[PDB]
């Protein structure tokens, strides 16, 4: 196994536009979603169909009560912390939280709010508290790290439940989430102004998304290189690149995927 | 507050030839708050049939979509995204590369 | 916190009834649970928030409504002997939050009768201490007897001079069935009150054997000649003597 | 999950040590609560465990191992006060609540010089007869004839003389305390008064 993870997103939007949900929730394993709830459809639906065929509906039944009792805490809390802050109009609150399980057998678990955008509180799970950027969020870091309980609670839930929640995923979505498609890797060379030569080494076809790709001089570490970003192509995999100029030593690009290496010789 | 303003970029599923029927993919990154319109374009002209993923989320709480549409490149035809956005004054218009 | 009522409840087969549950507490969740000898409690219905509710284990013929934020209302449709049971109501302050307790109501005791014609309150006697104890220990035992109720719905209760009195006294557990080989068996309860012989003998002490008993209102139809088993206190009392 | 298993009923003396057990096979683990529940009373919160170790509230313990799927409640100088039936229950992965069907404990008196004897009391207005002040392993048994009617065991406390005392009743309406508690098996020197 590579290194995968779980992840929850909740968005809670005080005073939406029209066409803005007031609240959206959103679980992902790796880049792909698995469920998804909201204030408009006040349901919890699955998102991959992996999802749909192993949880029974009674599964969705119960999230989507928990998801509407955290509708309410978080149109709540928004409330408050734009009272701290003394501000009206639109404001977001933002949730993350999940683990991770790599390779090497270790794992790692996060906690995070932000407040429009900018990180607003951040738990350690093994010291067991709170970081807050602000006197507003040293408020409720004081809050909520006076509940000795509930920070036990949170801890076991990133170390054990989460870690669980994925390893059961992991399963249920092998096929997609296990899969490796090699990359299709090429190397194009031209002169762009007048004696500068652009080497470009580009991917596609992959999965993982994860990828690694340098250029190399002679055998040994390269100058400036520009990276292209890992994009979807729409159909389950990816595509990126990285380019270099040199403008007349031998060049090289290097690719790195699911632990096969390949070497492009220019 | 602090908005983002979204990141833009047009390019095909596959390495495009003009003539062969290809994917024309607009990935909309980086942006924050999570109010957005996405529209492709074929000279100047919305295109009607266009799937796009849902909003997603990134760790850096900034939000991020996928839109396409099948299409089949040619010289003549001229393909952009066009994406509104409060941090823009007009919607911007951002042309594909042609996969140069 | 958590305010239920009510608290004894008699009904006929097929009758409608509903029990209330208020909490002030700002909390978000409400349960309503039901409590039967011998296995743990069973989440009829609950409530995670404000304007939503879901089943829970046993929901059949119950249904249930989140009022308001506070109350957290419980219907039997039409209710059936097996829904003879103590039902408790609780709030937490959320759902899905890990170490969050619950906040338990005083509890509801209903039991559902095919008809009303074997509702009896109890009658009450006071037994006055042996004139061997009071010499033979230096204290004195007072014994009541509450024979011939159905059901059991009694709560008993001394008074020494008013005040209602805890130390020097206990109350059986659990009834006993007059008629063991009965279905429908009425029940005696016992309860001690013992004091010191010198108490006993003081003529000015005061000694009172309570008996709350919960039957009908008075809003039931009674047919019989007997008297009608309205909720009632029965008593019993004695003097203290030399 | 499914299961949470705790015994029935649980009996200890008065000033000692009691620990109730609770072992627990759930579909995840999110907290494990032990509630106490008076007779005829509303269940209150106790404890909560959620990683491995021991609680302290006072003369109450509560332990938790999670890889052995395990917890007990401790209770330390057993008062008469702690009788009680104990609730354990565990919250699964999906945050719900599965309850084992609890334990009650009974808080046996130490009986300081047991006087055992058999009373008759007059109606202050039927006859009664009491059986009172007999060590804690005197054990009554209930009527035969069905005719006859007789209580259970019955512990009070006199607070202001730290006097504990055992008690049953028994009574009927061609009945005599002399053959009352036949049935049971009294001491040996029992007294019985003219
Ligand atoms: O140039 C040099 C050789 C020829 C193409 C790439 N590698």
């Amino acid at each position: 196994m590579r290194t995968h993870s779980l992840r929850y997103f909740r968005l809670g939007v005080s005073d939406p536009i029209h066409g803005v949900p007031e609240f959206i929730s959103v679980g992902y394993v790796d880049s792909h979603p698995i469920t998804t709830y909201d204030s408009v459809t006040r349901q919890k639906e699955p998102r991959a169909p992996w999802m749909a065929e192993n949880l029974a509906p009674d599964h969705w039944e119960r999230y989507t009560q928990l998801l509407r009792g955290w509708q309410q805490m978080f149109k709540v809390e928004l409330k408050r912390l734009q009272r701290h802050y003394n501000h009206s109009g639109s404001h977001t609150y933002q949730r993350m939280i999940g683990c991770e399980l790599l390779e090497d057998g270790s794992t790692t678990g996060f906690l995070q709010y932000a407040y429009d955008g900018q990180d607003f509180l951040i738990f350690n799970k093994d010291t067991l508290s709170w970081l807050a950027v602000d006197n507003v969020a040293h408020t409720i870091k004081q809050a909520w790290e006076a509940n000795q309980h509930e920070l036990l609670y949170q801890k076991n839930w990133l170390e054990e439940e989460c870690i669980a929640w994925l390893k059961r995923f992991l399963e249920y979505g092998k096929d997609t989430l296990q899969r490796t498609e090699p990359p299709l890797v090429r190397v194009n060379r031209k002169e762009t102004f007048p004696g500068v030569t652009a080497l470009f080494c580009k991917a596609h076809g992959f999965y993982p998304p994860e990828i690694y790709m340098t250029w190399m001089k002679n055998g040994e570490e390269i100058q400036e290189i520009d990276y292209g970003d890992i994009l979807p192509s729409g159909d389950g995999t990816y595509q990126a690149w990285a380019s270099i100029e040199l403008d007349p030593n031998l060049y090289s690009c290097h690719v790195e995927h699911s632990g096969v290496h390949m070497v492009l010789q220019v | 507050m602090i908005q983002r303003t979204p990141k833009i970029q047009v390019y095909s599923r596959h390495p495009a030839e003009n003539g062969k029927s290809n994917f024309l993919n607009c990935y909309v990154s980086g942006f924050h708050p999570s109010d957005i319109e996405v529209d492709l374009l074929k000279n100047g002209e919305r295109i009607e049939k266009v799937e796009h993923s849902d909003l997603s989320f990134s760790k850096d709480w900034s939000f991020y979509l996928l839109y396409y549409t099948e299409f089949t490149p040619t010289e003549k035809d001229e393909y952009a995204c066009r994406v509104n956005h409060v941090t823009l004054s007009q919607p911007k218009i951002v042309k594909w590369d042609r996969d140069m | 916190g958590v305010t239920q009522t009510p608290k004894f409840q008699v009904l006929k087969t097929g009758q409608s009834m509903t029990l209330q549950c208020a909490q002030d507490m700002n909390h978000n969740s409400m349960y309503w649970y039901r409590q039967d000898p011998g296995m743990g409690l069973r989440l009829i219905y609950y409530s995670a928030s404000e304007g939503t509710t879901d089943k829970g284990e046993v929901p059949n013929g119950y249904n249930v409504s989140r009022l308001n934020k506070r109350e957290f209302s419980l219907r039997l449709e039409s209710a059936a002997p097996s829904q003879t049971s103590v039902y408790f109501c609780a709030s937490s302050v959320w759902t899905g939050e890990g170490s969050g307790e619950l906040f338990f109501g005083e509890g509801s005791r209903l039991t559902v009768l095919e008809d009303l014609k074997n509702v009896f309150p109890p009658e009450v006697a006071v037994f006055e201490p042996s004139e061997a104890e009071i010499s033979h220990t230096q204290k004195a035992t007072l014994v009541c007897l509450a024979t011939g109720f159905y059901p059991d719905h009694v709560e008993l209760s001394w008074w020494v001079n008013g005040k209602e009195v805890h130390s020097g006294v206990c109350t059986d557990p659990q009834p006993l069935k007059e008629q063991p080989a009965l279905n429908d068996s009425r029940y005696a309860l016992s309860s001690r009150l013992r004091v010191s012989a010198t108490f006993w003998q003081n003529p000015r002490n005061h000694f009172r054997c309570q008996v709350q008993f919960y039957g009908l209102s008075e809003n039931d139809e009674w047919t019989q000649d007997r008297a009608k088993p309205v909720t009632q206190i029965v008593s019993a009392e004695a003097w203290g003597r030399a | 999950g499914q299961n949470i298993d705790q015994p029935t009923e649980m009996t200890a003396t008065e000033g000692a040590i009691v620990q109730i057990n609770c072992t627990y096979q759930t579909s995840g683990f999110n907290g494990l609560f032990w509630y106490q529940q008076h007779a005829g009373e509303a269940p209150t919160f106790l404890s909560y465990n959620v990683l491995d170790g021991l609680e302290e509230k006072g003369r109450f313990s509560s332990f938790l191992s999670r890889s052995k799927g395990y917890s007990y409640l401790l209770l330390k100088e057993l008062q008469m006060k702690d009788s009680a039936s104990y609730l354990c229950a565990v919250k699964d992965s999906n945050y719900q609540l599965i309850w084992g069907a609890g334990t009650k404990l009974i808080i046996k008196p130490d009986i300081q010089n047991p006087d055992p004897a058999v009373y008759q009391l007059r109606d202050s207005k039927k006859s009664v007869c009491l059986f009172t002040d007999f060590d804690s392993q005197t054990n009554v048994s209930q009527s035969k004839d069905s005719d006859v009617y007789i209580t259970d065991k019955c512990v009070l406390d006199m607070r202001s003389m730290d006097f504990k005392s055992n008690s049953a009743v028994a009574w009927s309406n061609d009945f005599a305390c002399a053959n009352a508690f036949n049935n049971s098996i009294i001491p040996e020197d029992t007294f019985f008064p003219s």
